[PDB]
DNA sequence: TCTGGCCTGTCTTACACAGTGATGCAAATCAAGTGTGAAGCCAGACAAAAACC
DNA sequence: CCTGTCTTACACAGTGATACAGCCCTTAACAAAAACC
DNA sequence: GGTTTTTGTTAAGGGCTGTATCACTGTGTAAGACAGG
């Protein structure tokens, strides 16, 4: 090649000024592309410019996460890809722990004024047992079941704290401050449901919440900042006590479910503050239980089965009456009504 | 450099047009090869170029096969990595999907070309042949005998053409480690194992068996020489264990499993009498095949040898003895059985050719009382040896204990309760638990010296403390034939008595353990008395996880319809079992 | 820096003064840890969290 | 035909063990410095180890 | 006529393989923006 | 304002790319006929 490497030499002297390096890196990358052979092309751009490969810890616990590889598979693929390019595109596993530590609940500080009624003002507070410290001697009521739980505050934080980048990124969208502080409120969904058989060859219940939207006060104005694009989706149903037990199983249910009800009846009453991006904020809460089905909604607002005469959730009516009066009926029950009632 | 895309070309066309011109005149076009050896040479010129000619920093895409393969990623869930990976870091550190479907290709059988000389007799001659249907044309009308099975396959000697081709790269580099040619083309020899069982249940809320072959050496002929140029490493790894027929239908199905198997033995009793031809590293080489059936449990065994079901009174697979006879003689008996013998005792019993009663003619046949259809080599494993050794000391034990030597009656309850004593003492003094059903590593830690220190110190007379410090011993003589990889090397002098310590064993059993006779005795035994050093001189040798291989394949990595689903997961199970990509996966070393 | 790090780049000056032609700093470190290294544990919290705050 | 003990066989309880995320300690590793060396590349006329008439 | 429990039924989640939508590239020949004097 | 580079356009089709799409079942869920009081 040397004939054509003089010549060259020469057609590089004559105007480009001998940095060779960079136009033979030319020719070949237009070439490349000329063969209609972008990837290759593209990967030698990268290692020339050197821009290194490295997965930052939690861009690999995504992965992981979202491919539900075990910590046994992820260490293999890792160590692996380690040892036949020589780097270290992804990190070993302690890095994803560390990584892990962030995104669960526990691990950022907030306050809450005034402070939570019965509910500790610890803010280090991760999973947590589910029974609540239930009573299971062989005295007591048999306790069959396993629970795991968050504290509801502290999944709240943390899930704010997970979504602060699109509530940033919504208030510039709105033409509103990053670091503006105003009162935002969240409009929280509580959903539970029973999931049915889970046996491998018993039955499971999952209470949650999803983040459906959240506004700033600005002027007399609520500025929608942030909106659920996907509000039935499991990417945003976050979980916040999964347990073993029956949807039906009613003694059960209620002594997992009661700590939940009482942690957030108390936030219904303060204001968190809370630092996101350097500025202190505040959130007021607005929790609005709409994701039960009919039969779990009738079980935990003390109405009977669904068989019953008394058809509606939401009214007085019974069968033949709202047969014989197809259209005249009002939103009339209420938690409040329910509990008088029961009396 | 800091011009754009149509400005760089601009600012180049007439280079780019001489350079077109100067590459047409000689070097026929390939102007990407040009360049890049213009780039490297300006490169190194000026550790970037070795990594441009990499793209190191790009992944092969048999290395993510392997991954993924080995990951059990599915597809989508490789490709959202992928994408993700690419998207973050901007290079393609793993290939895409074609690229995986391609390398795959190279991996699976039908892909090299081969030859038989001569052809092979009733096999097709076509290469381009992989999985095809496991039935081999079973007839499927409503009329015929009904079909509950699915099944897929290889081809048998493309299967073995695409695993030698797996394994080329040890081949070579182990002639070279044996300081012969890389281009010699001598006649290889490989040693095959045949293996065959039942996975089980495999249903998702179903049984399958599984048809593999092993490579387990390779001998090349130097002069009067065979120098064993490939052995594999670990010979009961799922991960060398190659698949050649998954077939969803039970062991114990006669006509299902015969109809399914036939097929494959027409085609290895057909490369028995050949030589293939196949091109690796450029020379053409030859090989020929040796298939030793021993992957068979004595109940696949005897049902694809004709013989009877495992409670009957011939124990041994390998002789014609009768458990009463094995109880009686210890120790002296010859492997006589062969697929030949079986085959004639077959016809025997079915041509009942003196006129025998059924009783006398099981007893010419020797439990022969169906037609094989298998060649096998029948042997036994290390397990079974100390199996059936523990048992005999755990009832030696008990019954040394009551003093039976001394007391030859006892009811139920005496017995219940030295055996109660004996659980009770090894419990404290051992930490040993006590099992209900026998089982490996209770053998493994009941058969040592201090358990009978432990047991003679529940024993009155010190002349049975004698007796069973000497049983003991041979026990322990023997155990390192049938347990070690290589007896001839790593303990010679264990392997030339084991014969004489045997003989021991039972004169002392028939001596000074009258007692423990009752006519019964265990096919692990027997085998283990008797046919152990035989079985080291044919083999050379003595010493749970297929069905979730099975399972997993079938949820994760299947199409789930009845009849992809079946050589999808065949399609994993090679693609796992091929060496080629294991080496990826044990790149760190 | 670690503290020993602190002090090789500190007394570099005196061993390459005494033998114009890093083994002298090292074994001093050496015998004198085994036997005041505290401004460089300051100075390396500082820059510890320096770079902790850089995102 | 009929109760009793042996028989092939289908059922049962049993017990190792595969793998999970977490754990904990050993061993790299990284980071500034500064005196070294080192494996491959630089040009041009021209002839051998390795293959075409 | 009922409250309620079992029954079978019917969409749908995802498997690997695969058709489909598509921006980049080629020829040559122009011209608008840009940037130095 | 001139003059050079940088960048863009036009067209008609081609090529690797990323993706919606394919056919395909088992499986969980819930409609609901029916059982039991
Ligand atoms: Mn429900
Ligand atoms: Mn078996
Ligand atoms: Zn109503
Ligand atoms: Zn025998």
């Amino acid at each position: 090649l040397r004939e054509l490497k003089i010549q060259v030499k020469e057609f590089a002297d004559k105007e480009e000024g001998g940095d060779v390096k960079a136009v033979c890196l030319t020719l070949f990358l237009l070439a490349l592309r000329a063969r209609n052979e972008h990837r290759q092309a593209d990967e030698l751009e990268a290692i020339m410019q050197g821009r290194g490969s490295g997965l930052q810890p939690a861009v690999c616990l995504a992965i992981r996460v979202n491919t539900f590889l075990s910590c046994s598979q992820y260490h293999k693929m890792y160590r692996t890809v380690k040892a036949i390019t020589g780097r270290q595109i992804f990190q070993p596993l302690h890095a994803l722990r560390n990584a892990e530590k962030v995104l669960l609940p526990g691990y950022h500080p907030f306050e809450w004024q005034p402070p939570l009624k019965n509910v500790s003002s610890r803010t280090d507070v991760g999973i947590i047992d589910g029974l609540s410290g239930l009573a299971s001697s062989v005295d007591e009521y048999p306790v069959d079941t396993i629970a795991k739980r968050f504290r509801y505050d502290s999944a709240l934080v943390s899930a704010l704290m997970d979504m602060e980048e699109d509530i940033l990124e919504g208030m510039r969208s709105q033409d509103l401050d990053d670091y503006l502080n105003g009162p935002f409120t969240v409009v929280v969904k509580e959903s539970c449901d029973g999931m049915g058989d889970v046996s491998e060859k018993e039955k499971a219940v999952r209470f949650s919440f999803t983040v459906m939207r959240i506004t700033i006060e600005h002027g007399s104005q609520n500025v929608k900042v942030f909106e659920e694009p996907k509000p039935n989706s499991e990417l945003c149903c976050k979980p916040l006590c999964l347990m073993l037990a029956d949807e039906s199983d009613h003694e059960t249910l209620t002594a997992i479910l009661s700590p939940l009800i009482a942690e957030r009846e108390a936030m219904k009453s303060s204001e968190l503050t809370l630092e996101m991006g350097g500025i202190p904020r505040t959130f007021k809460f607005i929790f609005r239980g709409t994701g039960y089905d009919e039969k779990l909604v009738r079980e935990v607002e003390g109405l009977e089965a669904s068989g019953s005469v008394y058809i509606c959730t939401l009214c007085d009516t019974t069968r033949l009456e709202a047969s014989q009066n197809l259209v005249f009926h009002s939103i009339t029950r209420s938690h409040a009504e329910n509990l008088q009632r029961y009396e | 450099l800091s011009l754009t895309r149509r400005a760089q070309k601009h600012r180049l066309r007439e280079l780019k047009i001489q350079v077109k011109e100067f590459a047409d005149k000689e070097e026929g076009g390939d102007v990407k090869a040009v360049c890049l050896t213009l780039f490297l040479l300006a490169l190194r010129a000026r550790r970037q170029a070795d990594e441009l000619e990499a793209i190191g920093s790009g992944l092969q895409p048999a290395v993510c096969l392997a991954i993924r393969v080995n990951t059990f990623l599915s597809c989508s869930q490789y490709h959202k990595m992928y994408r993700t990976v690419k998207a973050i870091t901007g290079r393609q550190i793993f290939q895409p999907l074609h690229a995986l479907r391609n390398a795959e290709k190279v991996l699976l059988p039908g892909y090299h070309p081969f030859e038989w000389q001569p052809p092979l007799k009733n096999v097709s001659s076509r290469t381009d042949v992989g999985i095809i249907d496991g039935l081999s044309g079973l007839a499927s009308s409503v009329d015929e005998y009904p079909v509950d099975t699915i099944a897929k396959r290889f081809r048998y000697d493309s299967a073995l053409v695409s695993a030698l081709m797996d394994m080329e790269e040890d081949i070579l580099e182990g002639m070279r480690s044996q300081d012969l040619d890389d281009y010699l083309n001598g006649p290889f020899t490989v040693v095959v194992k045949e293996s065959c069982d039942g996975m089980g249940d495999v249903s998702e809320k179903e049984k399958a068996v599984r048809f593999s072959f092993t490579v387990m050496r390779i001998t090349i002929e130097h002069g009067s020489q065979n120098v064993k140029v490939f052995e594999e490493p670990k010979p009961n790894s799922e991960l060398c264990c190659k698949p050649l027929c998954l077939m969803l239908a039970d062991e114990s199905d006669h006509e299902t499993l015969t109809a399914i198997l036939s097929p494959l033995i027409a085609e290895r009793e057909a490369m028995k009498s050949s030589e293939l031809t196949l091109e690796m590293g450029g020379i053409p080489r030859t090989f020929k095949f040796i298939f030793r059936g021993t992957g068979y449990d004595e109940k696949l065994v005897r049902e694809v040898e004709g013989l009877e079901a495992s409670g009957s009174v011939y124990i041994c697979t390998l002789c014609d003895t009768t458990r009463l006879e094995a109880s009686q003689n210890l120790v002296f008996h010859s492997i006589t059985r062969s697929h030949a013998e079986n085959l004639q005792r077959y016809e025997v019993w079915r041509s009942n050719p003196y006129h025998e009663s059924v009783e006398e003619l099981r007893d010419r046949v020797k439990g022969v009382s169906a037609k094989p259809f298998i060649e096998t080599v029948p042997s036994i494993d290390a397990l079974h040896c100390d199996i059936g050794n523990a048992a005999e000391f755990y009832k030696i034990f008990q019954l040394e204990i009551g003093e039976v030597y001394k007391h030859p009656n006892a009811s139920k309850e005496e017995r219940k309760r030295w055996q109660a004593t004996l659980d009770k003492h090894l419990r404290k003094r051992m930490n040993l638990k006590p099992i209900m059903r026998m089982n490996g590593n209770f053998a493994r830690k009941l058969m040592t010296q201090e358990t009978v220190d432990a047991v003679c110190e529940l024993i009155p007379s010190e002349e049975r403390h004698e007796a069973l410090r000497e049983l003991m011993d041979l026990y322990l003589k023997m155990k390192p034939v049938w347990r070690s990889s290589c007896p001839a090397k790593e303990c010679p002098e264990s392997l030339c008595q084991y014969s004489f310590n045997s003989q021991r064993f039972a004169e002392l059993l028939s001596t000074k353990f009258k007692y423990r006779y009752e006519g019964k005795i265990t096919n692990y035994f027997h085998k283990t008395l008797a046919h152990v050093p035989e079985i080291i001189e044919r083999d050379g040798s003595i010493g749970q996880s297929g069905n979730k291989l099975f399972r997993r394949f079938r949820k994760m990595n299947a199409r789930q319809s009845k009849c992809y689903e079946m050589e999808d997961v065949l399609k994993h199970h090679w693609l796992y079992t091929s060496k080629y990509l294991q080496k990826f996966m044990n790149a760190h070393n | 820096p670690s503290a020993f790090f602190l002090f090789c780049s500190e007394y570099r000056p005196k061993i390459k003064g005494e033998h114009p032609g890093g083994d002298v700093a090292k074994k001093l470190g050496e015998m004198w840890n085994n036997t005041d290294k505290q401004p460089y544990e300051k100075k390396a919290a500082k820059l510890k969290e320096k770079y902790e705050k850089d995102i």
